[PDB]
């Protein structure tokens, strides 16, 4: 539809107090406006899409190809390029900010890279449960269970294809739907998001117009202090 | 002992085709297909050479099944998990994928082969009449 998009980094965790008596935990998310770089319309490009440049570095740090591209295209040179599916409403090389595209307290989704845990065996990895340790229940007692399907020739003589074994875990992209926003700070170029972001504190978390609720917005005030002495 | 008979060997000439696969059927398509792919009625075929000729079919979605098989008769595909037989029906083939049924009624109707991987990729099953293969000034012949 008309999904609306912006990155930023997230910068940290902590909470703030709202009117209907309620303490709501809080992801800040520092934004640096961006920059459309390219534009997909429907009939030339067979879709629709917009590219957004962010995460501005010097010149020097950066390839020759990429800031041959950016100083062909008019623009400002960016460590970041990535963009988004069925964002329409935006031409070529403007600054988007994240004022200019989200209501006070409507709902948002939050895309980031998760936090890479290693190397992570199967019952962390698949909530697997542990063998009983009581009665001397033999030293594997922490594995993936009976991987068995079926003995002999006629039954499956194998192990099925998408099995749940250990592996490596972490460090892939997730997101969280419905979270709101709570409040901005142009001052900063700052934006405050309900709930908990995935990705290290320093990541970099692309928001986006929640898909299972688009336009609906629920306001939600603050809690200004009355007590001073 | 007697004459070897003659064979051609990297002696391949291959002219295009184009047929418009608007009211024919299926199957009596396919055969000619693939007879034309393989080089069949070449009067010269040698059984390991691709002697045959390239083909290009259009208008895809307008091929007919006689009968009620297009409620009636199932294409199936399985990945190597469990539960995945995705399981459509002709009806949905001429809407969805038309040049994949062509493609794959030509494909089973060659040999457990080598080339038959390479044969099969001379045949361009555009769905539409519109192509971007005009380059290779392609002949064109009724019904084969
Ligand atoms: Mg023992």
């Amino acid at each position: 539809m008309e999904i609306r998009g912006i990155f930023g980094v997230k910068v940290g965790m902590s909470q703030v107090f709202t009117t209907n008596n309620e303490r709501l935990p809080i992801t800040v998310i520092y934004c640096e406006p961006n920059q459309v770089a390219g534009v997909k319309t429907e009939a030339k490009d067979k879709y629709s899409a917009t590219l957004l440049s962010f995460d501005t570095v010097e010149n020097k740090k950066l390839n020759k190809p990429q800031q041959g591209f950016f100083e062909k295209n008019n623009l400002k040179p960016t460590k970041h390029l990535q963009e988004i599916r069925n964002m329409t409403g935006f031409e070529m090389g403007q600054q988007i900010t994240p004022q200019n595209l989200f209501q006070v307290g409507e709902y948002v989704d939050v895309s980031a890279i998760s936090k890479g845990r290693g190397f992570t065996g199967a019952i962390k990895r698949w909530n697997f449960k542990i063998g009983p340790l009581g009665h001397g229940a033999g030293y594997p007692h922490r594995f993936q269970g009976s991987v068995q399907a079926g003995r002999g020739g006629a039954s499956a003589q194998r192990v099925f294809k998408g099995k749940k074994m250990s592996g490596h875990y972490g460090h892939e992209k997730v997101t969280v739907q419905n979270l709101r926003i709570v409040g901005f700070d142009e001052a900063n170029m700052l934006v405050l998001v309900s709930g908990a972001i995935a990705g290290p504190e320093g990541g970099v978390v692309l928001i986006r117009t929640a898909k299972k609720k688009p336009g609906v917005v629920k306001p939600i005030e603050l809690a200004v202090q009355t007590e001073k002495a | 002992k007697t004459s070897m008979l003659t064979k051609e060997q990297a002696n391949k000439r291959r002219q295009w085709y184009i047929v418009d696969a608007a009211g024919l059927v299926l199957g009596k398509l396919a055969v000619k297909a693939a007879d034309l792919i393989r080089g069949k009625n070449k009067v010269d075929f040698t059984p390991n050479q691709d002697c045959g000729d390239y083909l290009i079919i259009i208008n895809s979605d307008q091929v007919v099944l006689t009968g009620n098989k297009k409620e009636n008769e199932f294409w199936y595909h399985h990945s190597q998990y469990i539960g995945g037989i995705k399981k459509v029906s002709g009806r949905d083939m001429l809407k969805k994928q038309s040049d994949k049924l062509v493609y794959n009624a030509v494909k089973g109707m060659l040999p457990d082969n080598r080339l038959s991987r390479r044969w099969i990729t001379k045949v361009h099953v555009f769905k539409g009449d519109k192509h971007n293969m005009e380059a290779q000034k392609p002949t064109t012949l009724n019904w084969s």
